[PDB]
RNA sequence: GAAAUUGUUGAAAGGGAAGGGCAUUUGAUCAGACA
RNA sequence: GGAAUACUGCCAGCUGGGACUGAGGACUGCGACGUAAGUCAAGGAUGCUGGCAUAAUGGUUAUAUGCCGCCCGUCUUGAAACACGGACCAAGGAGUCUAACGUCUAUGCGAGUGUUUGGGUGUAAAACCCAUACGCGUAAUGAAAGUGAACGUAGGUUGGGG
RNA sequence: AAAUAUGUAAGAAGUCCUUGUUACUUAAUUGAACGUGGACAUUUGAAUGAAGAGCUUUUAGUGGGCCAUUUUUGGUAAGCAGAACUGGCGAUGCGGGAUGAACCGAACGUAGAGUUAAGGUGCCGGAAUACACGCUCAUCAGACACCACAAAAGGUGUUAG
RNA sequence: GCCCUGAAAAUGGAUGGCGCUCAAGCGUGUUACCUAUACUCUACCGUCAGGGUUGAUAUGAUGCCCUGACGAGUAGGCAGG
RNA sequence: GAGAACAGAAAUCUCCAGUAGAACAAAAGGGUAAAAGCCCCCUUGAUUUUGAUUUUCAGUGUGAAUACAAACCAUGAAAGU
RNA sequence: GGUUGCGGCCAUAUCUACCAGAAAGCACCGUUUCCCGUCCGAUCAACUGUAGUUAAGCUGGUAAGAGCCUGACCGAGUAGUGUAGUGGGUGACCAUACGCGAAACUCAGGUGCUGCAAUCU
């Protein structure tokens, strides 16, 4: 759906005389403007709650940005999603920088393999892996092992002039 | 081939009530009408006597007319791209007061009175209704009341 | 009585256009019809 | 050789052109119809209440 | 484009000038627009159309429903104004005074009119002795006693009069005109 | 003494039709306006 | 703990490059700047300079080049149609006149109106004039014999231009 | 027992006080209907809109229709036959879908400048052989709605779960 | 999920063609860019509407002057030529 | 259902339960329980006059129907019908 | 408060099984000359209110009662549905966006209210 940032919002139900102060209720939302992130919540609240927007009232929204954005982390993340002939549950491990970042290449891999578009997620839960062994998925745990170095093979440098005169080189 | 007599289609429309059969309540003999009152009609089926065509079933119209056992109802009704008048012959078993008028001479009585109520004042009134308007702000407080957070849920079966 | 002394704004298509691939879906699809809110502002300068 | 049988389509754009008039309206409708017994004495009424008006002019 | 909400180019229904080609017509036309534009008495602006109408639009005037007019409560004074031509009526054997402004006078109106030593006008006349229509009483003929209008609306219970040439018992008159005969319109 | 249609002369174009629209190059031709 | 920056938004903040237009034709308005005199970008371009004064610009035409362009007429839901007519060109070639009519309009006269069967007259099919009738209208309604239009300021009520 | 659709009402032709007329009606000057006289003006009784509203005459063409989304009958089905509501085509060019009556965009006076729609931007062809993460290797790969088709089933190809 | 098998028709031949394989393919995201008789501003034509203007001593009063909006079209109607 | 000689699955007699599971010419739908069904009593309103109205509609006709007016009657203690 | 006569709403009033009911009322109840109706004085009619009785009618209370009535973020914002896309999918169908929104279910609470008139420890 876009480039994505993290958003707390919260709603509740409207008061009513004999119940003023209905209870107050929290999602985080990861969505490209405010406007899909409220939208985003009354979705998800009329999944688990008697409510809907015309008798409910966004209370707070809030952008929430990543703690340590230059910090590398191991992302688990947990997702639902429909496929063709069926609705599935998918753990999935994403490195990166920040939640935001990592939620964008969620998306990306659930439409390049699974050939899910957004409408057809739900993402469950976004955490950091806090010690490495908890980390499950191989290719990640690749990225783990001590003194990591590797090359990158067959360079190629982009022309600026369609014509060149020497003859290229993949050399790196 | 095709077939279209005077009750045509109506099985449901003439239908009685569940557990609403019989002898029609005495109060629908008590009540009263006036030419120029304003009156609904709804075909009671055990009354066959003076019963409104099924298109003026849900209709609402004027009284012209009152008669020994009756009321002249006149309705107004589209046809081709116009209205034409019609004048209906029902027995008080398919009318009754239409409330569609309260909500006006109960709003009527009431403003009279408001307006009285300023002006003998010192005016300052406003009494035209107004639609719902947005809601004003307000502060919503945490106290008992802090934010639980929740999340979408697994795909599960029960089955 | 003041708004509608107002004639009805004429505004061109926005300049730098329209921000999206498709026009007819909601704001909320990619689109660009409905309730934008306060993205309004950014459009309707786009066009005036 | 059939041919179509029946159809409404295009008949309310045709009805909406000059338009559907809403039924018009008067004061003092006619008492067509009304009880002749009725009818019979309020023609008395009126000549009655008319002759006590002119009456007061005299 | 724009989703039209009436249609295009309407002209607006009314007449601008008369039909007529007579000079004597434009002329006073010329005066009464002039005296419409510069005057903001009302009397003008209705002279003025009344002056672009059609034969049919302004029926004669006859000279009792004159002699009614100038019985209305206080307008005995008044400068009765026709803008068309004004007939004559025996059927009224006293016929008052004042004075009556109008396009035409027929031979008989003007002579029991003036027999009554009131006074014949036209319209300019009129004009200067009463540049904005004071103490003046407009009025017009029947239209709809029409020969033509009887007509108008024919149909089932309608009562209106069949378009006929000859008429008698036996045109017009049996199946469809009476119980015994299919039925009665 | 028209047109269809034809001969000659002159000019031009022509890789499975021709003719047409918007635009300009090139050739030919020409009105106007300067004072 | 104290800053910076990003992002979003605002300024009746300043400022550079480029393109198209220049309608109007005395003055008159709303303003701006000045202590003022005056000035101005304020109800639509002026200033300065050069070239040509002619096929230079422009029109027309033929051709070339880019892109585009299916035979018209017809009936049809749908025709470029593997539906019909049409090789070509001139010339001819189809809603008319009359009797009686409806609506609308113009004109004359108006409770009337209509001279033109006819007569008179003539510069002779014209123009000019006219007596008696007649036709339509001024009464309706009945199958008919028949009868035949004011209780009232020719009525009351509501709207009604003037 | 919905949703969509649908009747009526939101005032001066209104509301209140006084008490006249009749052969109707009441046991009854009781009622009913029509009135006289009196009291309250634009926040006078929701919103939005209103190149005004009403009304009259007369007359053309037409009376083979067809299509798309949705509802929907008959039929195995049909570019088949038949209805419903709207929108179109017919009667209509223009930009897109290469092509095409009906789809998408958009409805047309003669022109300049600008910006867009739908649709595109390797070359044809105006416009990034742009950026970014994956997936795919086919000895009949695949490539954009309407639309110019493919199914059960099966793979120790590869991917993620 | 993509790919592969399952997958047979008649003149030679069609993702529109060329051709394309870390695509010029499939899914998804982000910018920029191209261009409709549409939208914005302007001129000019015409149509409709609303204003102004008889005061002579010069020339169109059906005129002149200001202003605003609008323009598809078969059958068909009317109008000005 | 439970009961009574001949008498049996079915004859006629009784009590209990019974919202209609019956019946109301006829197709089917609606309606109906001190009834609209069943039994009895009195009857001719299935009559006279001429309009208005609803369905079908052109808001023509015809069929059928509704609610009044003006008669004359039927029935019932009566309201009424 | 009871009760009766006339009622309005017509089950919160109905149904099943028990029990309680003072005072008045109502009831059951005695009778067959008279009006009247029956196969039958059972019903219907009359007569007494005397001779008898709360057994029944009636009224009320009981019951993890059947029914009915009311409520709830109980189920369920589910099913269905109006509007949107050159959304997915061979298709059957299905997601999503802006709205409207049930029924069953589950649980809780309830079991006649009331008008006119007369009468009653
Ligand atoms: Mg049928
Ligand atoms: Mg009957
Ligand atoms: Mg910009
Ligand atoms: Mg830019
Ligand atoms: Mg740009
Ligand atoms: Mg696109
Ligand atoms: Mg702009
Ligand atoms: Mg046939
Ligand atoms: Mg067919
Ligand atoms: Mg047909
Ligand atoms: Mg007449
Ligand atoms: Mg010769
Ligand atoms: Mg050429
Ligand atoms: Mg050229
Ligand atoms: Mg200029
Ligand atoms: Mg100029
Ligand atoms: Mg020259
Ligand atoms: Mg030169
Ligand atoms: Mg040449
Ligand atoms: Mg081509
Ligand atoms: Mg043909
Ligand atoms: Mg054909
Ligand atoms: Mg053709
Ligand atoms: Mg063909
Ligand atoms: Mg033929
Ligand atoms: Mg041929
Ligand atoms: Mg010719
Ligand atoms: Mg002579
Ligand atoms: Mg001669
Ligand atoms: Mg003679
Ligand atoms: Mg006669
Ligand atoms: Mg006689
Ligand atoms: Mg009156
Ligand atoms: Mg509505
Ligand atoms: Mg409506
Ligand atoms: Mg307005
Ligand atoms: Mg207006
Ligand atoms: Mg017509
Ligand atoms: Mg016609
Ligand atoms: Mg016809
Ligand atoms: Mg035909
Ligand atoms: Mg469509
Ligand atoms: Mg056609
Ligand atoms: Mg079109
Ligand atoms: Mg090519
Ligand atoms: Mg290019
Ligand atoms: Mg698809
Ligand atoms: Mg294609
Ligand atoms: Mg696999
Ligand atoms: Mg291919
Ligand atoms: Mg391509
Ligand atoms: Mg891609
Ligand atoms: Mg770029
Ligand atoms: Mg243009
Ligand atoms: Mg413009
Ligand atoms: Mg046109
Ligand atoms: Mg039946
Ligand atoms: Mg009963
Ligand atoms: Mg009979
Ligand atoms: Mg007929
Ligand atoms: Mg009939
Ligand atoms: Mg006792
Ligand atoms: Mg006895
Ligand atoms: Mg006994
Ligand atoms: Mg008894
Ligand atoms: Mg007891
Ligand atoms: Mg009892
Ligand atoms: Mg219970
Ligand atoms: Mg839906
Ligand atoms: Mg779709």
């Amino acid at each position: 759906m876009a480039h994505f940032k993290e958003y707390q919002v919260i709603g509740r139900r409207l008061p009513t005389e004999s119940v003023p102060e209905p209870k107050l209720f929290r999602m985080r939302i990861f969505a490209s403007n405010e406007v899909i992130a409220k939208s985003r919540y009354w979705y998800f609240l009329q999944k688990l709650h008697k409510v809907k927007k015309a008798s409910g009232e966004i209370v707070s929204i809030n952008q929430i940005n990543e703690a340590h954005p230059t910090k590398v982390k191991n992302f688990g993340v947990w997702v639902r999603y429909d496929s063709r002939s069926g609705t599935h549950n998918m753990y999935k491990e994403i490195r990166d920088v920040s939640r935001v970042a990592a939620v964008e290449t969620l998306y990306q891999d659930m439409a390049a393999r699974h050939r899910a578009r957004f409408r057809s997620i739900h993402i469950l839960k976004v955490a950091e892996i806090e010690k490495t062994a908890d980390v499950k998925r191989q290719y990640v745990k690749q990225f783990l092992t001590k003194d990591l170095k590797f090359p990158l093979p067959h360079r190629v440098q982009k022309s600026t002039k369609t014509f060149s005169y020497k003859r290229p080189s993949t050399f790196y | 081939g095709k077939s279209h007599g005077y009750r045509s289609r109506t099985r449901y429309m003439f239908q009685r009530d569940f557990r609403k059969h019989g002898a029609v309540h005495l109060s629908t003999y008590l009540k009263v009408y006036k030419v120029g009152d304003i009156v609904d009609i709804k075909a009671n089926g055990s009354i066959q006597k003076g019963m409104p065509h099924k298109f003026y079933q849900g209709k609402t119209g004027v009284v012209y007319n009152v008669t020994k056992s009756s009321v002249g109802v006149i309705i107004n009704k589209m046809v081709g791209n116009r209205y034409l008048e019609k004048r209906l012959n029902l027995r008080v078993e398919h009318i009754k007061h239409s409330k569609c008028r309260q909500e006006f001479l109960e709003r009527v009585k009431a403003n009279a009175a408001k307006r009285a109520e300023a002006k003998a004042q010192g005016v300052a009134v406003q009494l035209k209704r107004q639609p719902a308007q947005p809601r004003e702000s307000r502060i919503v407080s945490t106290e008992g009341n802090v934010p639980q957070t929740l999340a979408p849920v697994p795909y599960e079966t029960f089955i | 009585q003041a708004n509608n002394f107002l004639w009805p704004f004429k505004l061109s298509n926005p300049s730098g256009g329209w921000g999206v691939p498709r026009k007819f879906k909601h704001f909320i699809q990619g689109g660009s019809f409905g309730n934008r809110e306060e993205f309004i502002n950014k459009l309707v300068k786009s066009m005036n | 050789a059939k041919s179509k049988n029946h159809t409404a389509h295009n008949q309310t754009r045709k009805a909406h052109r000059n338009g559907i008039k809403k039924p018009k309206t008067y004061k003092y409708p006619s008492l067509k119809g009304v009880d002749p017994k009725f009818r019979r004495n309020h023609k008395h009424a009126l000549h009655g209440t008319a002759k006590a008006l002119a009456a007061a002019k005299k | 484009g724009i989703d039209h909400t009436s249609k295009q180019h309407k002209r607006s229904g009314h007449r601008t000038a008369p039909k007529s080609d007579n000079v004597y017509l434009k002329l006073l036309v010329k005066l009464y627009t002039f005296l419409a534009r510069r005057t903001d008495a009302p009397f003008n602006k209705v002279v003025l159309k009344a002056l672009f109408l059609s034969k049919i639009n302004r029926p004669p005037v006859s000279v009792s429903r004159i002699a009614r007019a100038l019985k209305q409560e206080g307008a005995a004074n008044k400068t009765v104004v026709v803008v068309g031509t004004v007939t004559d009526d025996a059927r009224i054997f006293e016929f008052p005074k004042t004075t009556v402004a109008a396009l035409r006078f027929t031979a008989g109106a003007r002579a029991k009119i003036v027999k009554a030593g009131g006074e014949c006008i036209t319209l300019d006349q009129l004009a200067v002795r009463a540049p904005k229509g004071q103490n003046t009483l407009i009025l017009r003929g029947p239209r709809n006693s029409r020969e033509a209008v009887r007509h108008f609306g024919m149909g089932p219970h309608k009562g209106k009069a069949p378009r006929i040439l000859s008429t008698g018992r036996k045109f017009e008159r049996a199946r469809g005109r009476r119980r015994s005969k299919g039925f009665k319109v």
